[PDB]
């Protein structure tokens, strides 16, 4: 029954496949900004305060003088519901140098 | 040799799975709804006539 | 203005210090082949905190990585960052620890750490100037437990003045994974009270929560947990590396946090958080993202925070905001609700700004919290130790390696006066 | 307990908005091109690009032809790891240089005879003289060179840390290789005679005086699969002859 | 380089150990002829220059009738010539023929083969054990060479797969006596004593896998499936992997506690697989009911003390902690007082290869537990019970007299027996 049962098998290949895929099914590699992100994809969004409100001068595509007051809500949005972005993040001359 | 398997052959390989899968699901709705639709529907209106 | 010097160790740690050291090369523009490919000229400025140089203008971590098992470090150097970690800061035996605290903390986890302590010195002396220590690790085994707060216990022997902060994980209550938890989890926490400072206890029930209740997933593991634990520590020092409206740091933190010397033990948070489905539902502004940190819900500890009151709370923000709208929030939250709060200290709250959210978020913030709901998590293990002692079970791996019953005794009347602490000031 | 994709049960709802927001993401990086499959596939067609070698008028090679560099089958027992037969030079990037287990020629094999001294675009080769053998990437269009220079402390090979054998953009006079005769009595007499196409000669510096090898011992994976080292070391029996790994020959 | 230098004792070892090399050449590459990604292979194939293969471990039998089959078998060009040890004559189911006369003769070969494998390896853990209770060569070799191992190679982890004899059915006549010997000389140097019967597989091999008349060559491949899903952890990757040190520090709470019983839960067809459903919960409730036991015993009788839920395959972790949640809501499963955490979890994701054309299916989500319990005491008063009217008649005495050995071992054979199961009665109990 030795004889019988221990005849070679040539071609049972053992996979590769499913080790490989329960180890993203633990991890799962590009998902871990899937996990935090918010609202609206956007590769460049960030500016800081010194820059904005001193050297920038400010907000160029809005309103220069005119503050509406709407109808529904309360309110004399249109400088205050900006909260300026424009324009490209603070460059200032370091990436250069170094 | 992990980083080998682990980064070059990976990804390839998953790409080309899901890859698969659209053409295969595209190729078979296509080809087998207008083939069998089309032939059906022409060869019994002309046995009726 | 400093540099900061991060401990890893452990099965764990370097499972969540992989997700933490790509969070930091996400947000200073670190693409994983070394160099830097970001936009701006404000990520290179305070680019020193945690990427030192070398030729051709790649910049390579302070990164150590320390393990007895070889298990873990070839699965975080074959992970998407794997050029970028140092080729000799990965210190290891051959033997692997496991579940046991004497052959971590006196033989086989200890004599690598004079290849652990003569690595730092390397390193932490050519920095220009440094902050302190950070470590990440858990409790629930042999070589963060048994190498990281021994080490703990090592490198606070050189330097006093600096600062010691913590990422822990204490054991969770429910379903445990190890037999001989309520030793480990014992020893250490005698060993934490001495020689930490800030210890942050995150748990892994409070988090399989987050990912289920909050962010409506239906399938949670360890990569989708480790990287709320990773948005956190990003979300600590955000103003020794960027600019902002009040600059806070590590020592800010321990002033207006802890009062005492032996009341240090804290409860971490992390705000703006929400599904998949709702992403463009909501608005990412300050009347929702103040509305959830104070939650029960949103907190990564084993603490319900209305069983007991919060000493103090501190807290960050991120962002370019307004100030009036963070100066009544925490100011109504206060004011709604004295009794969560205790009476005899006249403010609670302490509020830092910076300037930038992690790349993604819009705004942000980091909730960090002194409670005395958090000695509901060392009642448990004082509940299971002594009720393990009495039989004295499973001793002979505590007698066979070098320690007593006189290490054991006195490592649950440290765990005693704690909690007889923090019942004094609960009302 | 749980069901499959498509079926409404359970929470169905945000995982919809998940494989939708996925799925799109998927389809965005194809749509753009930043996929490793095309990325993969345009860099591995430029470079097994099908191209035609020089066919030689006599026996003889002369500059400017484009000549592929193969080194023969042994039948040494020297050890029990070995490579089967007729490995060629190519160039294997991550760039780096190795030997391969092919035949044909296919454009990271296909070496052009350049005249480090010499002038002339055709002119006849002969032993002991110095020239450059030269190679191009895939829409590069500028000649790269075939180098290794005098051993230093942090300048070894891969898997051996013998002296190593790289490309470069540059031109010095470590690129000059000189080719001589195997059989030892007889090279001062063939110092000046022309070098026949098909024949086995040994490849050397002109600066180590060091010499080509192939090592069938130590084995590189790579993308390709095809495996062995090159360094450059002059090996000699106890006889103190060369031995077969350092024979080369240099096809049309 | 974290080697598993294994010990084969017996015809119970040897012929457990075809089955059990067989799955360890089957899951790799490694041909049945030496030759041939992944290098966890080196934990149990050493190498040469041609690639080729050999098994670092040991295989004993004085009988060599089972070891000349295997070097004339189909699986010759892979073992060594020198790891399978023969002699010319038996022990013959007594226990002083095999510990002190034909232990004797050839115990030095063994430990030969022992220290050369041992000085060329670099990793070794520990020493897995694989011997019968109820013969000769699996008893009286067995308690020799794990006192002349134990003395040279001191404090180090070891493990015994141990095939123990039946409760009611039997094989051999004077079973008890070549029982209570090894067990007495081997529970003051184990670390832990896994245990497996035969009968118990006879029982499950008819009623869950529906074939009916099996063999040992049948039997042979769920052992030998048990030990690879034990072995796992070293074999491949995983989320927490598990060295050989947690079993021996997180199953045995005490000096003389460890016995420990094994099961493996997903036992099903080809034919019945692909129409079952699965899931973690119905594989970890299949595994608690006394029907699923490897060892004939009922664990309501008394405590569990400790367990080792080792899993194997597409683990979902967070399934993994609902499930104890719901097996810790029960008052059919009890549990001392000492032990309030008591469980353990490990983790490998590579799916369980099974045997071409065997009697099981291709699952993707193996369990084994390696649990203890207190209801072994039970199974340890009948080998006491048989001892007890065995003895008084004074029978079958002169086989054991007549080759060196003492009859005042008989008498402390008991005493430790009847002090064992006096430790199992104390430490189950509460305390108030
Ligand atoms: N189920 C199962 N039982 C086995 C196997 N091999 C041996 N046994 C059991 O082993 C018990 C003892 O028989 P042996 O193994 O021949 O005895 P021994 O330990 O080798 O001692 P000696 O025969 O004197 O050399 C028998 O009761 C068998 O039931 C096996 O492959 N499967
Ligand atoms: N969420 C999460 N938990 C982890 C991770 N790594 C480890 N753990 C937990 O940490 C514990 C393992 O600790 P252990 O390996 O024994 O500690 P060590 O001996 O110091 O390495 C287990 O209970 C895990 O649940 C991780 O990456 N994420
Ligand atoms: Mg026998």
């Amino acid at each position: 029954i030795y004889r019988k049962e221990y005849v070679p098998f040539p071609g049972h290949r053992p996979d590769q496949i499913s080790r490989w895929y329960s180890k993203r099914t633990v991890e799962g590699l590009p998902y871990k900004y899937l996990i935090t992100h918010h609202q609206e994809p956007s590769q460049r969004y960030l500016i800081s305060t010194y820059d904005d409100h001193y050297n920038r001068h400010n907000y160029h595509p809005g309103l220069p003088e005119l503050r509406t007051w709407n109808r529904h809500k309360l309110l004399w949005l249109p400088e205050k519901a900006d909260f300026p972005l424009l324009g490209p993040p603070t460059n200032y001359g370091l990436y250069e140098q170094l | 040799a992990e980083r080998k398997r682990f980064l070059r052959l990976l990804q390839d390989e998953q790409f080309e799975l899901d890859m698969e899968e659209a053409i295969q699901k595209a190729e078979e709705n296509k080809r087998l709804r207008e083939l069998q639709l089309a032939q059906e529907e022409k060869l019994a209106t002309e046995l009726a006539k | 203005m400093r540099e900061i010097v991060h401990l890893q160790a452990g099965q764990c740690g370097n499972q969540i210090g992989a997700k933490f050291w790509e969070v930091i090369s996400d947000e200073h523009g670190i693409d994983p082949t070394g160099t830097y490919h970001g936009d701006s000229d404000l990520q290179l400025e305070r680019i020193n905190v945690y990427y030192n140089e070398a030729t051709g203008g790649k910049y390579v971590p302070r990164a150590v990585l320390v393990d007895l098992e070889p298990g873990t470090m070839d699965s975080v150097r074959s992970g998407p960052f794997g050029q970028i970690f140092r080729p000799d800061n990965f210190v290891f035996g051959q033997s692997g620890a496991g579940n046991n605290w004497a052959k971590g903390h006196y033989t086989e986890g200890a004599e690598l750490v004079d290849s652990v302590l003569d690595v730092v010195r390397k390193e932490a002396e050519s920095c220009d100037c440094l902050q302190g220590f950070q470590l990440t690790h858990s409790l629930g085994g042999g070589t963060g437990s048994g190498m990281g707060t021994l080490l703990i216990s090592k490198i606070r022997e050189e330097y006093p003045d600096r600062i010691m902060n913590t990422f822990s994980v204490v054991p969770s209550p429910k379903v445990s994974d190890t037999v001989v938890e309520p030793y480990n989890a014992t020893l250490s926490v005698h060993q934490l009270v001495e020689n930490t400072d800030e210890t942050y206890c995150i748990d892994n029930e409070a988090l399989y929560d987050i990912c289920f209740r909050t962010l409506k997933l239906t399938t949670p593991t360890y990569g989708d947990l480790n990287h709320l634990v990773s948005a956190t520590m990003s979300g600590v020092t955000t103003c020794l590396r960027f600019p902002g409206q009040l600059n806070a740091d590590l020592r800010k933190l321990a002033v207006n946090m802890v009062p005492f010397p032996r009341l240090h033990f804290f409860m971490p948070g992390f705000a703006p958080l929400t599904s998949r489905g709702s992403q463009q539902y909501r608005a990412l502004t300050v009347p929702e993202l103040t509305q959830q940190m104070f939650d029960a819900k949103n907190m990564m500890a084993a603490c319900d925070p209305r069983h007991g009151r919060y000493l103090t709370v501190a807290a960050v923000f991120r962002g370019r905001m307004s100030m009036k709208e963070v100066d009544e929030q925490m100011l109504n939250v206060q004011n709604k609700n004295s009794s969560y709060f205790v009476e005899w200290i006249p403010n609670n709250v302490k509020t830092a700004v910076c300037d930038i959210p992690p790349r993604g978020l819009k705004m942000s913030a980091t909730f960090i919290g002194n409670s005395t709901a958090i000695q509901e998590l060392f009642k448990r293990i004082s509940e299971q130790f002594t009720a393990m002692f009495r039989r004295k079970a499973f001793l002979h791996w505590y007698t066979g390696e070098g320690m007593d019953e006189m290490e054991f005794t006195e490592a649950e009347s440290n765990m005693n006066d704690l909690v007889s602490e923090y019942q004094q000031y609960q009302d | 307990n749980l069901y499959g994709p498509r079926v409404r049960i359970g929470n169905w709802n945000e995982d919809v908005y998940l494989e939708e927001e996925i799925m799109k993401d998927f389809l965005a990086k194809r749509d753009k091109g930043q996929l490793l499959i095309q990325r993969n596939r345009r860099l591995k067609e430029n470079l097994l690009r099908p191209m035609q070698l020089s066919v030689s008028e006599d026996g003889y090679i002369h500059y400017g032809d484009k000549v592929m560099l193969v080194s023969p089958d042994h039948p040494e027992t020297e050890a029990d790891l070995f490579l089967p037969g007729d490995l060629s030079l190519c160039m294997t990037p991550d760039c780096g240089l190795s030997a391969a287990q092919t035949k044909i020629p296919v454009g990271r094999n296909t070496f052009t005879i350049l005249c480090a001294a010499g002038e002339v675009i055709g002119q006849v080769l002969r032993y002991g003289q110095n020239f450059r053998l030269g190679i191009t990437g895939g829409f590069d269009d500028r000649m790269l060179y075939l180098s290794s220079d005098h051993r230093t402390l942090l300048k070894s090979s891969k898997r051996s840390w013998l002296q190593e054998v790289f490309l470069t953009h540059e031109d010095s006079y470590l690129n000059c290789w000189q080719a001589a005769f195997p059989h030892p009595q007889l090279r001062l007499e063939y110092e000046g005679s022309p070098v026949p196409a098909n024949t086995k000669i040994l490849i050397t510096h002109c600066h180590t005086n060091r010499g080509l090898v192939a090592h069938r011992h130590l084995f590189l994976r790579t993308y390709f699969g095809q495996e062995a080292e090159v360094a450059a070391h002059t090996y000699l029996d106890s006889h103190r002859v060369e031995k077969p790994k350092n024979h080369w020959m240099l096809v049309t | 380089m974290r080697e598993c230098i294994s010990v084969h004792v017996g015809q119970a070892g040897v012929q457990i150990g075809n089955a059990c090399w067989e799955l360890y050449c089957l899951e790799h590459g490694i041909q049945p002829d030496g030759q041939m990604g992944d290098d966890s292979f080196n934990t149990f194939f050493s190498e040469t220059g041609a690639g080729k293969h050999v098994p670092r471990a040991v295989f004993v039998d004085l009988e060599p009738t089972v070891i000349d089959e295997v070097r004339t078998g189909t699986y010759r060009q892979l073992f060594h010539p020198e790891q399978l040890i023969t002699g010319k004559e038996d022990a013959a189911n007594n226990y002083a023929r095999g510990h002190y006369t034909i232990g004797k003769e050839l115990i030095d070969l063994v430990l030969d083969r022992i220290r050369k494998l041992a000085d060329q390896c670099t990793g070794l853990q520990g020493f897995l054990i694989f011997h019968s209770f109820g013969g000769g060569t699996g008893s009286g070799f067995t308690s020799l060479l794990m006192e002349r191992l134990s003395v040279d190679y001191g404090k180090k982890s070891k493990l015994e797969f141990s095939i123990y004899p039946a409760p009611q059915v039997s094989t051999a006549v004077v079973e008890p006596y070549n029982s209570i010997l090894t067990t007495h000389t081997t529970l003051e140097h184990s670390d832990c004593a896994f245990m497996v019967d035969n009968e118990a597989i006879y029982d499950i091999c008819r009623r869950n896998l529906d074939i009916e008349r099996p063999t040992y060559t049948n039997l042979n491949r769920l052992i030998g499936q048990i030990v690879s899903s034990i072995t796992a952890s070293l074999r491949f990757d995983g989320a927490l992997n598990v060295d050989l040190t947690e079993f021996q520090t997180n199953l045995v709470p005490y000096p003389r506690i460890h016995f420990p019983l094994a099961t493996y839960a997903p036992v099903i067809s080809a034919e019945k697989a692909y129409h079952e459903q699965l899931s973690v919960a119905e594989i970890t409730n299949a595994c608690f009911e006394p029907a699923n036991q490897m060892v004939k015993c009922d664990p309501r009788h008394g405590k569990y003390m400790a367990c080792c839920l080792l899993y194997r395959g597409d683990v979902v972790p967070k399934d993994v902690n609902a499930a104890i949640a719901t097996i810790k809501t029960k008052r059919t499963i009890q549990f001392v007082d000492w032990c309030p955490t008591g469980f353990k979890v490990g983790i490998n994701y590579q799916p369980p290869t099974v045997v071409p054309g065997g009697d099981l299916a291709k699952v993707q989500r193996a369990v084994c537990m390696l649990s203890n319990t207190t209801a072994i005491a039970e199974a340890w008063a009948r080998l006491d019970h048989k001892f007890d009217l065995m003895y008084a008649k004074r029978a079958f005495v002169h086989w054991y007299v007549g080759e060196g050995m003492e009859e005042g071992e008989f008498s402390e054979a008991r005493e430790d027996m009847a002090a064992l199961e006096k430790d199992y009665e104390e430490v189950g109990m509460d305390s108030v």
